């Protein structure tokens, strides 16, 4: 039995 | 869960103890039957996939296609929802029920068994009907980078759990963030336009029922000075007259001694026209059309509407 | 949980241990409603809203059932905030205070367990009152740019349960930033402005009740100097008036001796019309009228008072 | 956690465990209040909101409540850090400290419970004083174009955080760029002050304050040193005096003694004094790290909506 | 991670693997005065190293010794080869980051590794940190399209790089760029000294040709004077590729291109014992020519002349 | 990733998957003698390619060999297949990088393409890199309206281009490019290209010879004067030639009826073409339906820039 | 991206989800001899992507077929139904590319399309690109107000046009469509050989485009064909077909048939459909779509093509 998270990224535009 | 119709009982002892208890929870009204005021072609796809073929069940088999989906797009002020609880409270079909919030578990392997014995027990119980509401939501893209990885295994169990009796009936209001592949296995995509002047008026007529009017308003002018109103904005207007009858006289300044013989007089009294030109005066659409055109580009472009 | 009238009890043995313990870490100092000046019409809604369903409960039957909905936008300092302070004093409702630091959830899954906690919690204490305050974060627009896949589900669940009473506020300094369905179930929308030279007037002869004014009556003159004050600096214009009482008498070098006395001695030095000049010449204004001036327009073109 | 006065305990039980270490993380009588020069209305506003709430607290009730926050502005070399260490240092208030690199973390919800976590604290610990150093970072205005979303509930919970019990907290600021703040939050700065460039006669107390001490000749004209600067920042003042005083041991050249001798004439160079030489190669030596478009945005800004 | 002098032993616990793993990625024997000319910067690291190991209690109070440098000048002309001298010349840890050492996509960690680098490089030794290229990792805060990732960074080096009376290990900060007026507005306060270094006269470039050509046999028709006095405006990088030129050159004056193989092992034999004649400095002074044209010089002559700290 | 020689292995386990396949998708029968012209070039690939590898105990101390090279010229010459050439006439591995290799959606994924790719360029072989369109890749660094991830792909070559402090265990890396507008690099990039050369337009005896080249196995007759086909192309560029010869080998095509006979008699006919020879009107004929790609003023801007910063 | 011959699949794996949706968004009602005129087209079109379909072996070695052309010159000419005739006429597939499709919102995520498009061109069967409006997309490198967005797309098309030569797998034609040709670069003008002016003015072929439009089936009397094409003096290939359609449509408008109804509704449409054009509508449409070209653009378009045009 194992869980989940969430993570944070980051994207650049012009 | 309970037993079903003609005597059987469901065996779902391999899923755990909550999962059950998860999508049981979703499974007497008066809902509007005749009172949606618009939009005959959707009652007539809805009066001929899910009563007829249910009434005399040889009018529609193979080479007569039954349908088995529907994705309502559109403004988000038109009546999408009454539909489907119409339908709902109208036929005798177990209605289900599927949000955002009951395809979601912390733990890994439970998102994907829940869309599995939805559709199992939707097979098993009776000829039952699902709307999934924001179905924009569930159903992303698949193979993004910005993705999270539980997603992908969600939709692919929707996907191969999709093909089942069952008619399955979603409602979105933003279309485009559809995947490519989900609108080939909804087989409608009608769009749902803002109402014209030909129905607000009728919409005020039905609205205005039950409550004591003058006899001096005109319909027609009330029907076409709201150049720009959605489904809901009306009925705002027809409560805001009534309330702007409660707010013509002062039951601010005075409370405690005899109010209710006030307020019987309040319930006494009716409305006049001057109230409607106080209502209107003061009540703006709720949102300036670009998602109306844009949906209607979605619908032209890729809907069979 | 503790129990409710006629002594049920709520059976939310179906959550976590922290779930159950946010929703109740986010549920009486006597203030008063008219402690509170200007915002007629706000109160008027107020009233029509919250306090008369409880006087005569057989008003609000049909089409005058009674508002479900408030939102408060405009500039910073304008009493958003205090408003639903007030309205949490002065009744007998269960009060709410929902921001976005209680709906972090590390893990996944659980903002909108906890968002649908939290309406099913206020659906059972039968008159509620919930207070979303700042509802621009977690309330932009559904099809952005950069967002999650849980910030659009929590987004989702609040447009599936907004649709035993309730009654949601909200304040925004951003109105333009919301969505479009979220605005839509929003029934009243209400500009607040910056007050006018009258209210001004009147703000300064109620903050100031305590401390000895003795020849500084004129208030229309101090009124009339303050040109573009936004409601929360005239406050603070006073309170540098008092301080500036204090620091006429220079009490930086006495150091020890008879320090009890000899602020009893400026316990009873009055406030006179010296001090208020030091103080207009120290205190400005923290913004331009942009901000003010855009919300004016968005309320005026989209605004339902 | 430690234990606070009157041998309370915190029930920091729903945080996780790395959290409470975060805030344990930012967690004397070295210096005092008599050590910095010139900023009067900064020692007047912590002097009305730090020092005499303790004395006389049976005063400060009801309009006359004390302060709750304040944001010093100005140039970058004036002197806004050493006001914090100073008042950490001559009270008696359990000091917190926080920058912008101790709030961030790659998980979903954990930079606003940081937040959160760190207003309880202190609020429970004792009347405390928070000092958030570089807040240009952390402000900037919601409706900002490529603004990450995190960032946006960190300032929800610095704006709800901010305002509302006899527990006091005094959050003090410093920035360079104080332009580029939230709306909503330089509303609730109760003081917004502005801390210029040294004057005519406040360089000659600081070059006073720096060079007392080591042994100098007796001709040191002060006043020309002191109309000779015109223009520096305040910290290349303290730079001078530094450059001056180790002329004197690029004077004699000793590149070349190296082991044997050479311990020795260091021991001969550690009772030589500082000359005037020493100052006029020094003034010929350093300029300040001028363009004063810094100093009149932030003078034009502190003075079209500074609250003194 | 590795132990430091008195067997003491670091903690890392807050922080991830990938982390400490990129700074410990960043953690011959030649001297200093293989360096010509850079009198100015000689000093400064001598008085700023080597003084305080042999005498420190000299610098105490007053005379405590500096924390940061920044050279600036023209392109190719000795800034990270004094820094490679000065590292090999001392004991000292040495630290030698760049700006891609301190990037990663995700959220919280280019901010951390800043932090992490200066907790271990106080933690080790008096060490030496290098940051290369400073203009792209450090420009002016209130800028048009800065990321929201960078300000942090700006900020992390601004708050750490300057901060108690206890506690004094020393930790120095050596840094060169080619473009120094986009350096931000609080960061040059930090660095504390901003000399200038410029292109070499007519007296080094002498000295630069005599060092360079030691190893190779030559002849004594050269007059290094003329060499000296025609190599106008030339850098240190140039000047040695132009030394360079010439022995590739004597390669070239016999014709290898159309031998294959055989004998072409002893072809060279009776050419690795070749001498560097006059002719080859002569065909090198018109095969080679500097790389730019002098408008980075002016400016950076025009800039550090007036907010420079020597 | 495969092994090199003597049998090691690459550990590349701190990049993610999809950096390593963007650098492992950028990894014959051809020669020095098809390139006509170009006689410096030669000699630099020459005594810095092929030479260290047969006598190595030569090139030590201040004849250490070269590591950087730039093609600089107008758009017609032979730029590319030079560099095809030697990649082809070699035993190195050849790593070819345009400017949309590197390039991603996130941050800090360019640098680290970069870093990966000269890590592989060293650990591989004696290997070499081939730059091709250097000036959409490193321009200026202090020009207005650049974004802030070009200059962390500038200031990543900058500091990987120089370095190996460490004077042993020394492996090879070659790095080319070619350019079409050369006064625009950064001059700390343009100072570490040593050896930039100028890529000339042909003259008469060049473009006698490569008409003499390009027309061997089609069969021609014995009357064709090369004398007047070198005199009148008098501004050709390098590139026009060959497609000059394609329209004069194409018009003995286009002077039959093919476009009359529709379906019959076409395929049939087709069958005795291909022996028909190719006289002097055929190029009387492309001659006049062929124009240069004309404006010598960006020659001679080129032939400026490289008169002035130029080194051979 | 369904299938190709021989069963094969694509495997693209190594790209996103939106890149191959707005490239699979780009993939008629005339003969090859609809299009009158200007043979020099079709002669390429013939020599190019017709004659190798039938006979493989001839065209190898120096004899190499073609892998471009530019259609510039005067607009409305007739640059896409030449673009969709030879597309509808073989069994290539075709591709078309604007400059509203490559743009898009992240860094670097519109270099892949090019890649990914060229990629598809050459995994699918012998096909066909056709890249209008050209002097958007490529404009000259060193420009003034030239940004950094769009030089990459300028060197993607420059690397990915001429791409190891020998032993093709399938070949790949790619088209242009220009108004303005003497805004372009200068490397990738040399990569489209064979550039072709077209001229909008052919007066006794636009004779033959009234006989092939004006197909009046009434007013067997009105052959004034002779000076309805004297008079066509800067009448570009459009201008004369809707002139017709003017025609055709006001010779139903020149009778009065407003508020005709009440009494014989059907008749008073259907006595309308034989009705005779005469030159008074015909002056109404004459005088009414005036030719709206200018010797500004064809003399500077014919001093362009005529120095610098490989026909
Ligand atoms: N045709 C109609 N007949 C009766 N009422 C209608 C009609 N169209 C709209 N309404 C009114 O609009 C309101 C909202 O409609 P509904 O309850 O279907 O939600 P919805 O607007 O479809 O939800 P969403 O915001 O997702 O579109 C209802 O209160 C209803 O009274
Ligand atoms: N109209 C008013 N009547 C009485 N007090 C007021 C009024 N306006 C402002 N104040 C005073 O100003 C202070 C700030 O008010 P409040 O907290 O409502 O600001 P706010 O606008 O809600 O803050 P935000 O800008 O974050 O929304 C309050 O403490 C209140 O005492
Ligand atoms: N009024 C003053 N009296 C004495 N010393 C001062 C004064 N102002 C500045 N200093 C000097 O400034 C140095 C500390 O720098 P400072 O306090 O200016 O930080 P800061 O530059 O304000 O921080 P930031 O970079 O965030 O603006 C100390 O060495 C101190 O000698
Ligand atoms: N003063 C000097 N003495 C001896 N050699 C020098 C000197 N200056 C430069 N050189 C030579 O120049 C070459 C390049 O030096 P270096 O790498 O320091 O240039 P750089 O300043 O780092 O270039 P940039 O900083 O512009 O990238 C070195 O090989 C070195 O031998
Ligand atoms: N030579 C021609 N033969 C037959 N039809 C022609 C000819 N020239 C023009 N036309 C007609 O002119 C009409 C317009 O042509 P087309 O749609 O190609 O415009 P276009 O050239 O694409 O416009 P633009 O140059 O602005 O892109 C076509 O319907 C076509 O029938
Ligand atoms: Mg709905
Ligand atoms: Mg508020
Ligand atoms: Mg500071
Ligand atoms: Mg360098
Ligand atoms: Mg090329």
């Amino acid at each position: 039995e194992e869980e989940e998270e969430e993570e944070e990224e980051e994207e650049e535009e012009e | 869960l309970p037993q079903n119709s003609a005597g059987d009982s469901f065996d779902a002892s391999a899923y755990d103890a909550y999962i059950v208890q998860a999508v049981r929870g979703t499974m007497e009204n008066t809902m509007s039957l005749d009172d949606i005021i618009g939009m005959h072609d959707v009652k007539q796809v809805l009066h001929e996939a899910v009563t007829l073929p249910l009434l005399v069940p040889e009018f529609f088999q193979g080479l007569r296609s039954p349908w088995k989906a529907m994705v309502l797009a559109g403004p988000p002020g038109t009546g999408k929802t009454l539909i489907a609880r119409a339908i709902a409270s109208e036929s005798s079909s177990t209605f289900f029920t599927v949000s955002s919030t009951d395809l979601s578990s912390k733990w890994r392997g439970d998102s994907e068994k829940i869309v599995r014995l939805l559709f199992e027990l939707a097979r098993f119980y009776a000829p039952s009907i699902i709307f999934i509401d924001q179905i924009d939501t569930l159903g992303g893209q698949r193979g993004n980078s910005g993705e999270h990885e539980a997603s992908r295994r969600v939709k692919s169990e929707f996907l191969v759990q999709m093909d089942g009796r069952v008619f399955v009936l979603a409602a979105t209001n933003i279309p485009w963030e559809l995947d490519e592949a989900l609108r080939r296995r909804f087989e409608k995509r009608i769009f749902i336009p803002l109402p014209d002047i030909d129905a607000r008026k009728k919409l005020i007529e039905k609205s205005m029922e039950g409550t004591p009017k003058s006899d001096e308003i005109n319909y027609d002018d009330l029907a076409a000075r709201t150049e720009g109103f959605s489904g809901a904005d009306v009925v705002s207007l027809c409560r805001t007259a009534a309330i702007n009858v409660l707010r013509r006289y002062d039951t601010k300044s005075l409370r405690g001694g005899e109010l209710t013989a006030a307020m019987e007089s309040l319930k006494a009294e009716l409305v006049r026209n001057i109230d409607f030109e106080a209502a209107l005066q003061a009540v703006s659409p709720s949102a300036g059309p670009d998602t109306m055109l844009k949906c209607k580009e979605w619908c032209d472009s890729f809907g069979a509407m």
